[PDB]
RNA sequence: AGGACCGAACCGACUAAUGUUGAAAAAUUAGCGGAUGACUUGUGGCUGGGGGUGAAAGGCCAAUCAAACCGGGAGAUAGCU
RNA sequence: GCUCGCCGGAAGACCAAGGGUUCCUGUCCAACGUUAAUCGGGGCAGGGUGAGUCGACCCCUAAGGCGAGGCCGAAAGGCGUAGUCGAUGGGAAACAGGUUAAUAUUCCUGUACUUGGUGUUACUGCGAAGGGGGGACGGAGAAGGCUAUGUUGGCCGGGCGACGGUUGUCCCGGUUUAAGCGUGUAGGCUGGUUUUCCAGGCAAAUCCGGAAAAUCAAGGCUGAGGCGUGAUGACGAGGCACUACGGUGCUGAAGCAACAAAUGCCCUGCUUCCAGGAAAAGCCUCUAAGCAUCAGGUAACAUCAAAUCGUACCCCAAACCGACACAGGUGGUCAGGUAGAGAAUACCAAGGCGCUUGAGAGAACUCGGGUGAAGGAACUAGGCAAAAUGGUGCCGUAACUUCGGGAGAAGGCACGCUGAUAUGUAGGUGAGGUCCCUCGCGGAUGGAGCUGAAAUCAGUCGAAGAUACCAGCUGGCUGCAACUGUUUAUUAAAAACACAGCACUGUGCAAACACGAAAGUGGACGUAUACGGUGUGACGCCUGCCCGGUGCCGGAAGGUUAAUU
């Protein structure tokens, strides 16, 4: 059966990538939270 | 011509087609085409703002000359054409200077007919004049509401306006709605009725024919749940409320015109 | 003209393998490990200057580094560029 | 010609049996409907939570829906166990 | 290794997406692998991905995104102009053969092609962010011409048969060759040329559009395939030298024809229909400002350049999505034989597999199947399930009907094989040859050869000839819904939703209405034959009475009545 995760790198990057995060105030707050937590990987990039 | 289809399948039984042999079989005049991509009735917020719009056939926009401002220069009708964007047919006209334009095709217009715009034009179907230069009682179409703006009234197939009176700066027009409306006498109008009056005798015959025209299904409010529509709900077919729009406004008689700016120009409401 | 300083950095090592040896004997082609950012023009100029030979053509590829283990630890070897340098 | 007919691909999902700590958190097998269309499908895009979208079933909106998910107010409050 | 079985419109092959070393080699068997494992997609090490031409990048745009200024908004921000991004679309060019353990249109061999720079030479109006052309477009259908491809014959090589027969009307195998270049054919489209003039193409134009003459009537464009060359080559059944028994090395015959034939190509065509079918650049052409014995353009020749990144491997799957080596899901491409209408189905080819526990036994019972005396729905909520029907041709076919239907109604008959008609017919194809002849990819006339149904008559085997697989059960009465559609992903597919049609009602355009503190945007580049809302639901015959209540619409004398004063 068709499951929910149908991978596309282009859609992944456009939806959740670094530049998508940087494009809005709220995306930049995601990055700030992830840096403050000290994530090794900030984004799907 | 109005042609009944034979009932060779249930979807054809009720089809009534308006078949016009005069219309150009070939392609439109490419310099007056533009792309016109579809909205689905969605605005720039991406939200449906007009329901029941979607799909249907791809359509190129024909640039129609509603202004008819190219005065003094005769034009000959080259051909009538189907326009998917409107009920009326359009005429490709060739001006004597080599310019081609599309106009709304008036009733009776055919290839070879000569048309002209301006103050000095003949009172003939397809000629465009300021309405101060058109006799009172004339039937006109493609009527401007402001001088130089382009025709906005009586553009649909079979429609026309009657110039009922002329009083100084203004003419009184009887619109197809039955409304009596004042417009400035400098506003242009094209003599005659819009052609393709048989348009309204078409019978689509099947659900799919409406889908081809980009009309999606209307779901009745009473078929919904209360959360969705005021009419929604009930165990069985129930109603028991005053009919309203999906947004709760009475939809059987309640007047919604509210334009104090333009009230001065309305002599008599359609009533 | 590419500077000698650049040319002295682009060639990293001769690549030793059966395919490299076969390339040498059968097609007069030397196989080199070259700088990741080395272009075909730079590799050509470097080989001609430093090894004092006439280069017909350079073909290049990037070898992706292998993911490896060293205990309970995942590492990755570096990507590197390989040049097939056909001599005249 | 056809929202025409019979019928594969393709799209569905009417019946039955099986399976029900499954081969599978919805399938398999035998039959079944549509199959040039209001068809179907790839890629990309847009609509965002009292909001969307809905040929309308309160359906669907990431195995979640009469108000998604995540974090926060937060140790809500719990005359109850 | 031999045999057996299974798939073969796939369970083969090639990809995209996704994954990321899973690829190849050596080595190891703890763990992983539902068992063992010497094996592995497992561990460890090493190797492996070669491009001007394939793809990306790149140029160009779609939806859409972002968006200098701008407009708007407590702030955050929203919208949007110029722009700038954004493929799933448009835009230059490479093929065959050989080769690695593992890459190959990338390496090698052979033979090509494209774009751009630079220089030289000859000749020349060049010049864009501007104009025009082009690019550039739908559905359906039909037929012709083809090719891929297949079949058969010929040809060439080999064979003479484990058991009766097999020197033949016998058996087996092969019979392949590209891009490019040249040629210009079946076909498709279009009248051609010159001169003059011009309220159009924001200015200009020699271009496009328009007008008017004259002249010639046959010029142009487009185009599959074929043919020639590419190729005195390559490949080639097999054979012969060597064998690390994995394969290397050498050599090499024929290499034609006929017929059949696509869903591919001509064809972005043609015909036809209505629902009326992207954009922008590359490209072609025109000029402007400007530049002028210069730049620049065109052509030839030479030369240089064409970077960078991807390229292994899986890819209907044990490598992707499903926690699994999971009966699930996953877009594109390729399309052999016999039978067949067929991409169904059966059996096979190429190719790939036997699904990672086996061994016995032959109880109940469960599952999946086969057959069943007599009966035949008595079963049961219900014929649930099963059984049955099932093809083609022909005959024949009721009520009712909106005249289409109902209808494949129903029901019935024939059906294999052999021979003859006819050593193979009707039909298709079409050579030699002979004519005409612009003179060839040409007619015309011939019918050699090839292919080839269908029928009739006669005979003949079986219980049975649509023999398997495959493949409608049929009829009668009636409720509901006109119909095709749609729906509760995962217990409801329906009488529910939708629907064409109908009506009421709003809406005069800065429309009503909707999204939005707003700007705006949708409605619509629409304009009352239009658009929104509501109810009804094809069609036929119709749709009665009630305005007291509640809405809505209209009215405004009078009563009552806000801020305010
Ligand atoms: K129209
Ligand atoms: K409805
Ligand atoms: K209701
Ligand atoms: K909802
Ligand atoms: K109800
Ligand atoms: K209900
Ligand atoms: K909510
Ligand atoms: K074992
Ligand atoms: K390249
Ligand atoms: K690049
Ligand atoms: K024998
Ligand atoms: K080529
Ligand atoms: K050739
Ligand atoms: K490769
Ligand atoms: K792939
Ligand atoms: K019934
Ligand atoms: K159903
Ligand atoms: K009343
Ligand atoms: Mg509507
Ligand atoms: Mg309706
Ligand atoms: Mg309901
Ligand atoms: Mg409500
Ligand atoms: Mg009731
Ligand atoms: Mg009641
Ligand atoms: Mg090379
Ligand atoms: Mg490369
Ligand atoms: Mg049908
Ligand atoms: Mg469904
Ligand atoms: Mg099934
Ligand atoms: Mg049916
Ligand atoms: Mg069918
Ligand atoms: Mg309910
Ligand atoms: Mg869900
Ligand atoms: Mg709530
Ligand atoms: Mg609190
Ligand atoms: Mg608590
Ligand atoms: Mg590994
Ligand atoms: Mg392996
Ligand atoms: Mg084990
Ligand atoms: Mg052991
Ligand atoms: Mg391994
Ligand atoms: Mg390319
Ligand atoms: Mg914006
Ligand atoms: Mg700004
Ligand atoms: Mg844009
Ligand atoms: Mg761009
Ligand atoms: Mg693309
Ligand atoms: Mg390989
Ligand atoms: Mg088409
Ligand atoms: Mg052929
Ligand atoms: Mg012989
Ligand atoms: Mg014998
Ligand atoms: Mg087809
Ligand atoms: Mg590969
Ligand atoms: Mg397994
Ligand atoms: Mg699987
Ligand atoms: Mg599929
Ligand atoms: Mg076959
Ligand atoms: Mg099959
Ligand atoms: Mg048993
Ligand atoms: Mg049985
Ligand atoms: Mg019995
Ligand atoms: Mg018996
Ligand atoms: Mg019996
Ligand atoms: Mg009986
Ligand atoms: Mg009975
Ligand atoms: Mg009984
Ligand atoms: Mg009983
Ligand atoms: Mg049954
Ligand atoms: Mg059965
Ligand atoms: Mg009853
Ligand atoms: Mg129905
Ligand atoms: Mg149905
Ligand atoms: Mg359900
Ligand atoms: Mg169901
Ligand atoms: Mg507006
Ligand atoms: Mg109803």
């Amino acid at each position: 059966m068709k499951r929910t995760f149908q991978p596309s790198v282009l859609k992944r990057n456009r939806s959740h990538g670094f530049r998508a995060r940087m494009a809005t105030k709220n995306g930049r707050q995601v990055l700030a939270r992830r840096r403050a937590k000290g994530r090794a990987r900030l984004t799907v990039s | 011509a109005v042609v009944k289809c034979k009932p060779t399948s249930p979807g054809r039984r009720h089809v009534v087609k308006v078949v016009n042999p005069e219309l150009h079989k070939g392609k439109p005049f490419a310099p007056l085409l533009e792309k016109n991509s579809k909205s689905g009735g969605r605005n720039n917020n991406g939200r449906i703002t007009t329901r029941h719009i979607g799909g249907g056939h791809k359509q190129a926009y024909r640039i129609v000359d509603f202004k008819r401002n190219k005065d003094g220069i005769p034009a000959v009708v080259e051909r009538l054409e189907y326009d998917p964007n409107r009920s009326a047919n359009i005429a490709l006209v060739l001006y004597k200077d080599g310019e081609r334009r599309y106009i709304l095709a008036p009733k009776g217009l055919k290839a070879g007919d000569q048309i002209q715009s301006g103050v000095d034009a003949a009172i003939k179907p397809g000629n465009t004049l300021p309405m101060r230069n058109i006799p009172v009682g004339s039937t006109v179409h493609n009527v401007e509401m402001k001088p130089g703006k382009g025709g906005q009234l009586a553009r649909s197939a079979g429609t026309y306006v009657q110039i009922v009176a002329r009083d100084g700066a203004y003419v009184t027009l009887r619109l197809r709605s039955g409304e009596m409306r004042k417009v400035e006498a400098d506003c242009r109008a094209t003599l005659g009725e819009v052609g393709n009056a048989e348009h309204m005798l078409r019978v689509l015959g099947k659900a799919g024919a409406a889908r081809w025209r980009g009309v999606r299904p209307t779901v009745r409010g009473t078929a919904m749940n209360p959360v969705d529509h005021p009419h929604g709900g009930g165990e069985g077919r129930n109603f028991g409320k005053h009919p309203v729009t999906p947004w709760g406004v009475q939809t059987k008689g309640k007047k919604t015109r509210s334009n104090k700016r333009t009230d001065k120009f309305i002599v008599r409401r359609r009533s | 003209m590419i500077r000698e300083e650049r040319l002295l950095k682009v060639l990293r090592a001769p690549h030793v393998s059966e395919k490299a040896s076969t390339a040498m004997e059968k097609s007069n082609t030397i196989v080199l490990k070259v700088a990741k950012d080395a272009t075909k023009a730079e590799i050509k100029a470097a080989v001609q200057k430093l090894f004092e030979v006439e280069v017909e053509v350079v073909n290049t590829l990037v070898v992706k580094g292998k993911v490896k283990r060293h205990g309970q630890r995942i590492g990755r070897r570096s990507d590197w560029k390989k040049a097939y340098v056909t001599l005249k």
